[PDB]
């Protein structure tokens, strides 16, 4: 439409692309997971696959506008390729992550960007104990590939992994599923480091 | 549920 | 082709890209399937693979023209990447969907776009009972990835999955194949949500 | 080549992209297969893979030129990506084709184009009885994806697939391999539909 | 039939 | 760092690219192989996989220069996409070749090019005789995909495949691995056809 | 943002790409591995897969700036696609190496560039003995695909592979993992050659 | 044979 | 530890 | 040796 087509144009084709966070201007990023299923286990290789949705939230001053100057538009969706996006990455993966959906975000007049692609991840996990009462735990830290806590502030809004889409006929049952954020201070180093630790305790149904 | 679908999660981040 | 090239030149190359639908300017997208075969059933992982043609239809003012100004040309074929196409996707895929054909659309002088590519889709399904005489039911729902019922109005013309092309020597027998639209009203949320639920009930032939 | 680079430049930098055929200006296309091997037979999924060379030819007046205006250059090779090519695909595949060769066409001065990529196709077929003396018959149809017989006239030169290059020590023996053109006239419709039906009967050697 | 091949359903959308 | 940039600038941004050989300006291309290992032998599908270095050499003039006018630089390294490269293909592969290394070439002031990318190939071969004392013999022909012997004279420095880096704990022992240039003169046609036939006799250890 | 947007503006758009090192302007490259796990061991094909972080360092004059003229910025992170990067690669890989993460570098005011992507590597290794108590030793040489010792000086800060991040519950225990540099001086050739030899000795726990 | 190699089939389409 | 995580390795190249 | 490493191979085609 008229104004949206104008809005997007002013936000994207006018200014240079956000160059990323810095210690003088730390960016807060909120992360959460919606676990759909544990689609694979492999005891011959100690590999585990998940299928879940991954949301990430951040706010950028450069993506701000006056709605009144743009036909009262409060927000819009756009290709995630049109914006800057974080490097929140799994740290102990065994394969290249697969995207199971489009990558489209939502920018809000105040600057909020939200983004939730579907993913399949293969990570390191010895699953011996899966076929049993007590089950087995699998942990996989998530954090930024290259920013310390001084530049990107990784936060979760709840320590609890969303299991409301966890498959009814999945071969496994979630004994527990947490997304706890830890902030590490290393005696070696002045800057802090943040990871969000995905811990999933589960067994064969 | 709302939180079981992508477009609803985009519209209700905290509300999930 | 001088007439045709000039037309395409005027539509695509001269007017900003359709920025997608809004609450202010909604869009009806019609979706339907043609199931060819159920190609993989995996009891150990719980995934099913289907090959089918996926049909998508929508109309845009941005894409209408007067045949008289373009030598009576009423409709043309151009590749889907030349146009805006919706984000209708399977909310439960376990692998990136695989395109099995060229993606080319037919644009009409009235703004009607149609697009039917073939696809291999792996999704979540517990197939216990496929050997049985009663079969097994697998379900996957399709919907916009980022749009609500207020921006994308998703429908079907028939609740029947078209089985006129089903592979005659399939290892499987289709007991029922439906593509039913569902409108969701959540207690939490003002805006409605629409999925087109693809349900196939089948057994070994 | 000062001439070839100049002829090639007058053909791809000046002329706008060919928009494909229209019912006013239809196109004749010549499909022909050279079967190298039946590289996979899968009874559990009901899939079969083939490696063959696929020829396609056709003629565009827009690729016409006077050799006398370009050093008497009669023809030349160019990447298939420099030109329009038909959308002749299998209607029955089960995975994306895999291209096993450079895709390079020979363009002639009379606007003639030929093109022969090597390919791995996975299409639908129940291979039951392949281990008997009678063997089994698989079949797959090829045709334009979005074009009818009014826009694309799809032909062959012979109803016999070339088997002179069939791997001498294949696991399978070809009892017959034909590529037959077919014209379908529908009650519903005035435009005819045309396809080439690749039919292959074989058994274990 | 018509609803079995891809180019016949481009040309005949709603009556398939 | 400067002066190599001017050279590469004067070579790749000045003129259009070499349109490839013609019968009037033919090109000798020199092919060699460094067999590293036989990494896969499949009896049930009749596929064998090789890993090796593939050396390609040739000379254009469009790539000539005077070291003086350039500072005595006599050659340089550059990405293979910066330059034209022959279409020398395995004629009987079952899969797309996998580039296992950077594709970077060396261009010498006199017009000389060559580059040696690592490849993993799957081609057609019945391996029965391998678990034996005599061994088994595979063959795959390499040649240009579109160019006859009149446009590309395909040579090899030696009929002996380089085996000095053959995996020492390889599972197979090579009895012979050769690469012979073979010129065809079919009675139908005046133009000769050239191919290099990699043949490899081997057996389990 | 503002100062960083001009910095990258000038550092990248300002002038041309770095043509790579030479005999006159040699470049030193430091290499290091942080081994996370041994992922697959295939004794039927003699191939082992590893997942590790690959630390790479080098410094370019072309990348120097005054923190003064750019608002006191001493370093920045950016997509490694924005800069020249060395061609260090495994000499005996069997498959296209897989990148399991973002690829983003830190560029510092002195010209120092650093870059640590995560990787999956499959290389040739006869694993015979892994089950024993002595275990088994596999090795893989990493070196520049095209630059001799005169152009790239491949180094290690240590000989020892960082194992502080190796997976606690992996099937295998590293009896030892070393990344040891080696300068080779051949009898034929005055230019030297350098490789880092990643050597790992292991066994089923 | 000629019809067993890509560049020959390409130069001799009708004769194959 | 610091050497177990990618961004810390970047900020402490020699310090690992 | 030299002929078992790509960059040497590249400098010494003939002498390989
Ligand atoms: C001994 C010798 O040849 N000296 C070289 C020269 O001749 C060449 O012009 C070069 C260009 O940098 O400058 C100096």
């Amino acid at each position: 439409q008229a104004n949206l087509m104008r809005l997007k144009s002013d936000l994207f084709n006018r200014s240079p692309m956000y160059p990323g966070p810095t210690k003088d201007d730390p960016l807060t990023v909120t992360l959460g997971f919606t676990l759909q299923d544990i689609v694979k286990v492999d005891s011959s290789t100690n590999e585990v696959d998940l299928v879940y949705y991954e949301q990430q939230r951040w706010k950028l001053n450069s993506l701000m506008w006056d709605p009144n100057e743009y036909g009262n538009i409060t927000d819009f969706r756009t290709s995630a390729a049109d914006i800057w996006t974080p490097d929140i990455t799994a740290y102990s993966s065994t394969r290249p992550v697969q995207v199971l959906s489009p990558q489209i975000a939502v920018v809000t007049h105040d600057g909020s960007v939200m983004f939730i692609p579907a993913q399949r991840l293969s990570f390191m996990c010895d699953p011996t104990g899966v076929d049993s009462e007590e089950g087995v735990t699998c942990a996989v830290k998530f954090g930024s590939w290259v920013y310390s806590g001084f530049e990107i502030d990784l936060k979760t809004d709840t320590d609890q992994v969303d299991l409301s889409s966890y498959y009814a006929s999945s071969k496994y049952e979630i004994l527990s599923a947490t997304q706890t954020r830890q902030v590490q201070h290393y005696s070696c180093c002045p800057e802090p480091y943040i990871d969000v630790n995905l811990v999933v305790k589960f067994r064969e149904r | 549920g709302c939180c079981s679908r992508p477009p609803c999660i985009l519209n209700n981040p905290d509300l999930c």
